[PDB]
């Protein structure tokens, strides 16, 4: 959190947190709530963006699923989807937590490799990264939107 | 690096001024100027590397010779690195256009660019005709996004192109 | 003996093509076209 | 500046800015009017905040301006009450820039040797920026004196 | 002298190589009209669909992986064909397709052994170089090394 | 300067000796090879100007270094690339007909990186466009006048680099 | 520019401006918008002016098409139209800033020295930047093509 | 020196190409401003002598500079630091009209600093010199033209120290 | 560093096109003088100490170099000039096996006369040394592979002076 | 460490006794197997990735591990697991052309073990997946160098344990 | 040994045997069987090299064996014969090698510093080294011999 980031620059300086860090941990307790909010949304509507987002891509990209794709049987199928199940469970750590390091620590270092090693195509899932970005936003409201989507792009922008 | 706030505070330092009207506006300006710089951060963000591939599949039609044989970006290797490069660019604008301040411009991107690429035979034209183009297409996605100012987009990549370009006249 | 003889030797000369206008010039190619 | 700091730990990474440290520059942005207030105030204030400070140091610390003091004689006292003057500017910069960086960097790096040549009490200084703090904190709101104790306390810490 | 021949025979009819792959891998014309054994599950590629400007790259850059196949094969390491291939199949990707792509390396391959087919010890060696190239081009592209910088002074 | 003449002759100035039979074998040497030497500066100061020309345009037209933005773009800056080929030229010349590599130190070499460097020329496409002019001489100069030109011309390059 | 012209006299002569420089100034920023009508004018007949005056300069020295002569070959004959569109754009450049400055720091010093190891005829590039000024005059209007062709003529007598 | 004009020309040519349209909007924001710059470059032109002697007055006169022992002491050195105010003034009064500052990194801030030390100019002095100026410009030509000569000003105070 | 075969292959691929008429004639000439090559580079590795044990006797010793007041004087000095006639031999050797001096431009001819001229090491003394091991190595290797190795040699020389 | 004529030469000299039958017989094998190493480490080193892959795959893929929990779950994690396996294929490529196992202990087996016992590395899944990669690398490379590479693969599973 | 040599350079590259490795170790265990010849034309005749090596420095450096050196008697002469058999065993070792790894590793390194405090000259016995080079020379054919004289003037020079 922003907090372990505070703290660990602190840390890294070895001194205390500094008064712009202090009164930067403080809003982000205060936006806690939103956080919360964010949470809750996410973890209960996950079903229907998860199934929008993978028939969006698979539309986009009819390879996978189509002959000389990724994801012929169903548990390959079932694998994309839990991959997006996982993604967006990732996203909701991070907004959480006010700050990156959770999805960071979790899916993001070295996930190039790590598809690479399963030949799932990284622009393909940059892809459907975007979708399900799409569809969250689409699903949550304005400001709402507006506040979950930065993470979203960052973890676009690791991705590809 | 130093933003505009820290710049400004260094300005009246030097001369060991407090902060008058003058230097208050000026800071109430960029105060008021930061919801516009963190949106279009955000945007660019969001579409950094669709905006350099863009960038460079325009710049290599502008100059086919960069991806013909003797031209500087003709392996994949050597176009892996004028991306590297293009995003470089991009990354250290929008670093400028959040900080409202081209010292980091300067700091991390300008102060060895005519040694670094002279050294490596790279081309000092083409490169600042390709951040031209990224800048153009930025501009272009702020107008067509809900961005009420965009003409400060346009000061951190042409400080880069007077910085970086050669003194034709 | 005389087979080690690389760089003593009588130098293997090369063909250095003539530098020609390319891609980055097809707009004045094609107005000398029609200028033909 | 909180912008300078976001900036950098974002270059360190060699990402662009994470959603985090956005953030904490809107948050930055967002109260950069309470801190022109409070950085109006106490310019406004300088030669009321720097007189009081001086005369209560001068009188809780009688030491330094007796015979035999560093700040005794008039143009000693007058150069205390200059160097009380040029804390308190660094503290209005702090105080715009939403961070203790230019303090720092003005008048914070070395200062303990600066002033063991010029053979100055580090603590009797210190004591003169917590009176300037006091002073200044009277001339404003609750927020508001909260809000600069973190610069004058940084001040202090540094010093002592 | 033998990566000699083998470069000479290769540059002697790279021309009919590139032919004979383009013809196989793109249907509806003449791949050749303005030249500049496992197939997964591709498509033949209409030229006129394809374009001019898309169809000369993509002939380029058939005639290219040739070109360089022979220089590896002269300077003896398969490190140009790795260097700029490992990558390239996600740049190419987005407007050439990586199907049509395979299907022409490994007509390039196949011709290459058809026609020249004199020894293991003169053959091996061009089926290894061309087996680099395309592993190293169904490679997806590499993450990058990340110098972090040490604190905050160094980018 | 110093020619390979009067390299033997100041060598055996500092030491204070006579012309031994090691230095009469030098001079022999350079005496044996003068000729060609002659030749071959005749034949490249008849040929100069052409010989840059043909230099650059293996090298440095229709290119980067060329086009608007780069070093060589406008009119006076190609003048000046110009200049400076003339005076590599002239300088290997004079440096072949010595037989030695002083003269480019003493005249082109002592400050030169630093004269590029401030005026922020391009030392990797100088050395290329010089690489060219090495094999655009050895084409009129002939195969060992060719060797002897490029080592001077490689001189230059290495002290450019 | 105009004004750098004035400004560097005056900096010569280690005065400030004159009245009449200051005057020559004013007028040339009130008659911006008629220059920068003359620069479109001229850009959007790019493609055109240069083709007509490569036109009339090839049927008057038919020698540089033919044989032996400097731009034979299509390719010769492109490189010198780019140099009648260089030529022009400088003209363009001229007439925007109202200096001849820039069209000499660019492509008039030392252009004989530059075009002598090409080989081409400066007399026949004059004489196609004239036709390139006719073909200006026809697509211009009367006094804006007295305008630019000052600076022609300038170009015209500093090459020829 | 490069002025707005010249130096979105610069930007134009060092790409190849022709003026589009932000190339004008650019000029023609010059040209705007252009009157005021006029204005106030006349006005300044006019009291060159007597803002000098203004900003002596309020910075310089009765202090240490001034008094035996100061750099501004000899009536010389007096002479030679109205000379360089009055180097300040017109060349602010350039960057004015230019729109840049160009001028002032090429020919004021070029050496300037270790210029200053080598002969002990008090560069703190100076500053303030500079400083009181820019004030005395700003009262007598407006607010905004003050502004705009004071931007200048602050670039060659910014660039001493 | 680089050899003739990326030499070959870079001009090659320059020029954009395959190995057609020349890039294989300087190839074949390459590979048929490996094998002699290669065999004597083992000759003058396994005769380091030796070659330039009898150079130092040709050429510098019971001389004002290593009397008193020269340049190989001290033990440490004398130990610095044998490791230096070593570097020259390697990388001859490298130069030899690689067809290219540029492994002699990038490792040797680098920093050598910056490092030389700061030291104060006698460039004379320091050719006539690296002559002496030319002509050893011609005469323990033969006069083919002496003169291959003395071209590099010679460039070494070159560059020295 | 040493290898197989090295092991052969060690064992003979710490008797130090000349080459034996014995000594004569394994260095035959050795050299007689040698060309059957090098096609083996040559096909590995042509389709390294693909052995990792295919192994992970038949090895933990949709398994415990990769599911959260366990030791392979994030995405950081499962890196470093896939560097580990293709270090610990690399290094069975290196003993298969040594022909001898002390490498293993020597760059691999020091302290791999307790180091994976402190970050509470499954030793057991590792042991699998060395096992797969077995039976990866012997279907690709073929029976004959299959038991040779398996042979170091055992090795270091049993040193892991 | 030449592979030992390859997996060292492997290991500090990171990677695996490049295609000319593999070529220059297949080219190695080719040429085994002959150097594994050499080594057992070597063995064959070890007693009387060893003999001849012996007795012909000693006629040399009489200083050696006369008084006042290192050979006195019998026992320091069959000390000295013994170390010579164990050069020449080295010198079989490194054959069959085709590396000189062996060799310094059982013994080159602190070889000058062990003789140096038995008083033995190093120059001496580089000498007989050179001698058992000369004996095992003309007892074995002239192209034979060039491998073994690439090794013995290897031990010589380091023992110089
Ligand atoms: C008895 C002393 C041993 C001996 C001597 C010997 N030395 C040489 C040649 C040289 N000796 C030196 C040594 C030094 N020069 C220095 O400046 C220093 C420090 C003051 C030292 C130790 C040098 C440099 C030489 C080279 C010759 C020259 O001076 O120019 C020889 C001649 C060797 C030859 O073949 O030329 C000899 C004989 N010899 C013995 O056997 C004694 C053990
Ligand atoms: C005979 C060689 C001449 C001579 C030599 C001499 N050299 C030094 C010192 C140095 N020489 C070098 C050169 C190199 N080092 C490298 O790594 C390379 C390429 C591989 C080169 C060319 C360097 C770097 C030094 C200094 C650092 C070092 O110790 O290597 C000295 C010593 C000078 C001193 O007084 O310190 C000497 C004497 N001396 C002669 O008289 C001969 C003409
Ligand atoms: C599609 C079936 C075929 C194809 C078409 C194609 N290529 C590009 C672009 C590029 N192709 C390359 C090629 C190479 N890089 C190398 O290093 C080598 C040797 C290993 C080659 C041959 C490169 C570098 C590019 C990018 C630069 C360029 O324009 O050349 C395109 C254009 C894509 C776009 O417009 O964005 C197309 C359509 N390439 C193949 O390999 C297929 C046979
Ligand atoms: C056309 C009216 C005449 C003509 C032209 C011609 N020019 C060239 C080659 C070059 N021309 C230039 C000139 C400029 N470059 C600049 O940047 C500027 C200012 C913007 C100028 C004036 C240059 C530099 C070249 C070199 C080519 C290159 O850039 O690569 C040619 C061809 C030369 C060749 O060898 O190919 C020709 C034919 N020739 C005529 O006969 C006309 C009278
Ligand atoms: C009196 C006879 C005349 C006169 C004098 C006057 N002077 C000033 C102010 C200054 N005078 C000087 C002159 C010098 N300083 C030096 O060091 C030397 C050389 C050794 C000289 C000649 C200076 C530097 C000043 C500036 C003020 C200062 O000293 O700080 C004034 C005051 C001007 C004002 O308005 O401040 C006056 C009146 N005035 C006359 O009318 C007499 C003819
Ligand atoms: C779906 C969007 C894409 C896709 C999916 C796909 N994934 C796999 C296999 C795996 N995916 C994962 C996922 C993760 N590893 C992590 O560390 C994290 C971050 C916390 C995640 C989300 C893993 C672990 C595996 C392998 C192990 C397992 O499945 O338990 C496959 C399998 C491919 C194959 O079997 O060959 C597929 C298909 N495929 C697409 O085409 C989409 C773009």
């Amino acid at each position: 959190s922003v907090v372990s980031q505070v703290i660990l620059q602190a840390d890294d300086q070895l001194r205390y947190p500094t008064s712009g860090e202090l009164k930067g941990i403080q809003a982000f307790l205060t936006t806690g709530a939103q956080r919360i909010r964010i949470a809750e949304t996410l973890a209960e509507n996950e079903k229907k963006i998860v199934d929008q987002a993978q028939k969006q891509l698979f539309k986009k990209h009819p390879e996978y699923r189509a002959p000389g794709g990724n994801a012929y049987g169903q548990r390959q199928y079932n694998q994309c989807l839990r991959d997006y199940g996982w993604y967006l469970r990732l996203v909701t750590y991070g907004v959480l937590a006010g700050n990156k390091e959770p999805i960071e620590t979790t899916g993001l270092i070295g996930v190039k490799e790590m598809y690479n090693s399963l030949n799932v195509p990284v622009p393909g899932m940059v892809d459907a990264v975007t979708v399900l970005k799409d569809a969250a936003l689409g699903l949550l409201s304005a400001e709402d939107a507006n506040e979950t989507a930065p993470y979203f792009d960052y973890i676009i922008q690791f991705m590809s | 690096m130093r933003d505009a706030v820290t710049t400004l505070i260094k300005n009246y330092d030097l001369t060991g001024r407090y902060l008058d009207r003058n230097a208050m506006d000026e800071l109430k300006a960029y105060f008021e100027s930061g919801s516009a710089r963190i949106a279009a951060a955000a945007m660019i963000n969001a579409n950094s590397a669709t905006i350099v591939k863009r960038a460079a599949a325009q710049l290599f039609e502008e100059i086919p010779e960069l991806i013909r044989p003797s031209g500087n970006a003709y392996t994949t290797r050597r176009f892996s690195a004028c991306l590297r490069d293009m995003d470089y660019y991009l990354r250290y604008a929008s670093y400028a256009l959040i900080a409202a301040d081209n010292n980091v411009l300067d700091e991390r991107v300008l102060q060895g660019l005519r040694e670094t690429y002279n050294s490596l035979g790279v081309p000092i034209g083409p490169t600042v005709r390709g951040i031209q183009i990224m800048k153009e297409m930025i501009e272009a996605m702020a107008e067509d996004s809900s961005l009420n100012s965009t003409d400060f987009i346009a000061s951190p990549f042409d400080h880069m192109t007077r910085e970086l370009s050669e003194l034709s006249v | 003996p005389s087979q080690v003889a690389f760089a003593s030797g009588d130098p293997i000369p090369q063909n250095v093509a003539r530098r020609t206008p390319g891609p980055s010039l097809n707009r004045f190619k094609e107005m000398a076209r029609q200028v033909k | 500046s909180i912008v300078t700091k976001s900036i950098v730990n974002a270059d360190a990474e060699a990402r662009y800015l994470s959603p985090g440290e956005l953030d904490r520059i809107k948050a930055f942005v967002t109260g950069g009017a309470a801190r022109l207030r409070i950085a109006e105030t106490l310019t406004g204030s300088r030669e009321t905040i720097v007189k009081q400070a001086g005369d209560r140091l001068f009188q809780k610390r009688p030491d330094i301006v007796s015979p035999g003091g560093n700040a005794y004689g008039e143009e000693m006292t007058a150069t205390c009450l200059r160097d009380m003057d040029y804390y308190l500017r660094l503290v209005t910069y702090g105080v715009v820039s939403g961070d203790v960086t230019p303090i720092e960097e003005i008048g914070l790096v070395g200062v303990r040797e600066m002033y063991r040549s010029l053979g100055t009490p580090i603590e009797a200084v210190a004591q003169s920026v917590r009176e300037m703090k006091e002073v200044a904190s009277g001339l404003m709101s609750s927020d508001d004196a909260a809000e600069a104790s973190a610069y004058f306390d940084f001040v202090i810490g540094k010093m002592s | 002298a033998l990566r000699l021949e083998i470069a000479e025979t290769l540059t002697q009819n790279a021309d009919l190589i590139v032919s004979r792959a383009a013809n196989r891998i793109f249907t509806g014309g003449s791949p050749l009209s303005y030249l500049e054994p496992i197939p997964p599950g591709f498509r033949p590629i209409n030229i006129a669909r394809y374009g001019p400007s898309n169809m000369q790259k993509s002939l380029r850059d058939m005639s290219w992986f040739l070109r360089y196949t022979t220089y590896a094969i002269v300077a003896g390491d398969p490190n140009i064909i790795v260097v700029n291939t490992r990558g390239l199949k996600e740049v190419i990707e987005n407007a050439c397709s990586i199907d049509a792509t395979i299907v022409a390396i490994q007509e390039m391959r196949a011709a290459s052994a058809d026609y020249f087919r004199n020894n293991a010890q003169a053959k091996e060696i061009v089926l290894q170089y061309f087996d680099i190239l395309l592993s190293e081009f169904k490679a997806p592209t590499p993450a990058n090394k990340v110098r972090q910088g040490p604190s905050n002074d160094i980018q | 300067m110093q020619d390979a003449i009067t390299a033997v002759i100041n060598s055996a100035d500092v030491q204070g000796k006579y012309l031994d039979g090691a230095a009469m074998d030098k001079l022999k040497s350079y005496f044996a090879s003068g000729e060609l030497r002659v030749r071959a500066a005749s034949v490249i100061s008849a040929n100069a100007a052409t010989i840059v020309k043909e230099a650059v345009a293996k090298s440095l037209l229709y290119s980067d270094v060329t086009r608007p933005g780069g070093n060589m773009y406008t009119t006076r800056r190609y003048a000046a690339c110009i200049r400076d080929l003339d005076y590599y030229l002239r300088y290997a010349t004079y440096a072949m007909l010595a037989g030695d590599a002083s003269i480019l130190d003493e005249r082109v070499l002592n400050g030169l990186k630093e004269t590029y460097n401030s005026l922020g020329v391009p030392i990797s496409s100088t050395v290329q466009a010089i690489q060219a002019i090495k094999e655009v001489t050895a084409s009129l100069v002939g195969a060992d006048a060719g060797k002897e030109m490029g080592v001077y011309l490689d001189y230059i390059c290495s002290g450019l680099s």
